[PDB]
């Protein structure tokens, strides 16, 4: 017997009522398949989202201890395991889906064995184990069948280019993605349309559309309960706001800090933000992270120092920095910051030309205005905004 | 940098 | 009984050593396939180019009026009759290719149907009949089978977007081209070839990438025999020459001309290259269209009145342009001629962003260099090229 | 314009 099963008898056994709450909870006409689920082993909700949102209006401070007990119990071939597999992706709930992924690609049922590959190809596009390119050859090997995979083998290239600094792909890209040919699994088709979501509210902020790119992460926060989502869509708000409004931007980061703190990773994701923020807009900034060796926050550090006139300081860790490998967006930075120090208009000129090359039309806000403050053609610099 | 993500 | 098969068989009875001579332009181990296609109504040989070759090799001067009478008897439910399609469309044979499209649209070949379908799709799309939206849902309503078709209905919508100045989505659309996947059809698949090629020069030239674009241009002119694409390439390559080298655009102009000046279509393209070319280097102009009204040829009526200042002359035609719809493209082109007549900074700005809409790094040229000559910071008007 | 055309 699963944990579920145990805690959802035991609260039963003290308030009948609680029937049809989760009954209601789950989405379902009648309790029926509820009491089918908690007195038969195996039995699984034709949705994935009823036992999710059971547990999360239930249970919601142990929704992993018991989502992670309930899916690796899950028979690997069903429609409730290939659910799973996605429900433990969006989650980035490593431990589950590294388990499911391995049982599914040595599985007889062939949908649970391409959902596998692919959501494989992925784990390991994105911890840098194969390339983009041994990535799109693995795809085009696999024959996939699903419409479902033919969106997430989109999807895992999106990720790919949105955490390289690759801009320039995603808006084509995007909308080549068609949920409505997803008929059979509705909760992979409404989690994918919040990754849509999300994603695309990225692809506006940094093609500077900063009304829709808000616009797109509302409506990822309507459409979903999973704190992934949340994180990213406060993020990007927040992001979108960097250089308009100080105190708007700060409400996002500290909303979304405030749901996700007592995860290290979100953790971590809110302490940059407001550390990038309160660099932008050059306060005492209690968000610097010392310990790390990363270039986010190694640029962060000398992008303080620079601010407070800390300059040989700035300049050691900008040294530390011209000895790491660099991908265009980063050496965008890179450049700005390196302009600040030396007050030297062609560092802002390379600058320019790394953020065009990563075709990131929002932090070329940096550069352009400090060309704009050295007396440079103000209709310019807003013709290069575009 | 700026973090982002999706 | 075929005028090509009556020609053939007149030539023999005068010339018995072109049997082997055409076995040999046809591409064949022997002449075998030609005896049966001279003396048994409806044999059709294996690869539609061993007729195209024996045509263009013994009859070049008659090419259209032989095809025609050929194509229109051949059986629509045939690989000839597919091949002959995309014969009469890559060779704008018009006539030939909507009687052959409304004859295959109700056949009862599976194959044939489908080809059917989708060119009638392009030659409606193409001639304003149908929007974009229409047409891509007609396509996807089609659900279609054929490598070939999946092709097609990919470049008909680069068609389209070339022809309305739509130039960003082409980038990443022309990518998902796959021609190895077509085995049946060698003709189709090769002559797919050569329009991707003289595409993909298209692309390369509207991102500012010229020794690219002059590199597929100069492929797609080694892969083919037919006019059509010799045409485009050399229209393509002196384009990509407009700012650089008045000498080599006008010698590919020329030349473009020079195989092409019977045919009254593409007479009318190298007049209005040699237009543009001549107005862009400010030289007496003895190529323009007084008769037209097209937003083209007005431009540039105007633009010359402009070069040798005759103001008001300029000023009239704008005018009358003034009262014309223009898609994004032709307004940055308009701003310019504005911004020429006026000496006005602000036409310039206007110009260069509605080139940015429109996503030609090419012709932005034009006001970027109008900005220079008035002194404006050089590096920054370079960096509005990427 | 400038003529374009594939």
């Amino acid at each position: 017997m699963e944990l579920i099963r145990i805690a959802m008898k035991k609260d039963l056994e003290n308030d009948n009522s609680l029937m049809n709450k989760w009954a209601t909870v789950a989405g379902l006409k009648n309790p029926n398949p509820l009491y089918d689920f908690l007195n038969h082993d195996g039995k699984t909700f034709n949705e994935f989202s009823s036992i999710v949102n059971i547990v999360k209006s239930q249970y919601p401070d142990r929704e992993y201890e018991l989502m992670k007990d309930y899916c690796l119990n899950l028979d690997v071939k069903t429609k409730a395991a290939r659910s799973a597999l996605e429900y433990a992706d969006a989650n980035m709930f490593f431990e589950i889906e590294d388990v499911l992924i391995d049982s599914m690609i040595s599985c007889s049922n062939m949908k649970s064995k391409e959902y596998g590959k692919v959501y494989k190809i992925h784990r390991e596009l994105s911890n840098s184990v194969i390339t983009e390119f041994e990535a799109v050859k693995r795809l085009g090997k696999l024959n996939i069948k699903t419409p479902e995979m033919n969106s997430f083998s989109r999807l895992l290239l999106l990720y790919h280019y949105l955490s390289t600094g690759n801009f320039s792909p995603m808006a084509q890209l995007i909308k080549q993605i068609d949920l409505s040919e997803i008929s059979e699994n509705m909760y992979i088709r409404n989690t994918y349309q919040t990754r849509v979501h999300v994603l695309m509210s990225n692809i506006k902020l940094n093609e500077n559309s900063l009304e829709e790119c808000r616009e797109y992460s509302k409506k990822a926060l309507e459409s979903t309960n999973i704190l992934r989502f949340q994180v990213f869509s406060y993020l990007t708000i927040g992001n979108s706001l960097l250089f308009s409004n100080y105190e708007l931007a700060q409400e996002n980061f500290l909303k979304g800090l405030s749901i996700s703190v007592q995860n290290e990773n979100y953790n971590m994701i809110f302490q940059q933000a407001l550390c990038f923020l309160n660099n932008v807009w050059r306060k005492e900034n209690k968000w610097i992270n010392f310990e790390s060796d990363s270039i986010m926050d190694l640029q962060e550090q000398a992008h303080c120092f620079i601010n407070f006139n800390e300059n040989s300081k700035a300049k050691e860790v900008l040294d530390k920095l011209d000895l790491l490998v660099h991908n265009d967006n980063e050496l965008a930075m890179h450049y700005y910051l390196k302009g600040r120090l030396e007050q030297n208009k062609a560092c802002f000129y390379s600058s320019i030309e790394y953020f065009k090359k990563s075709n990131d039309k929002f932090l070329i806000r940096l550069p352009l205005l400090e060309l704009q403050k050295m007396g440079e053609n103000q209709k310019l610099l807003e013709l290069l905004l575009l | 940098g700026m973090p982002r993500g999706a």
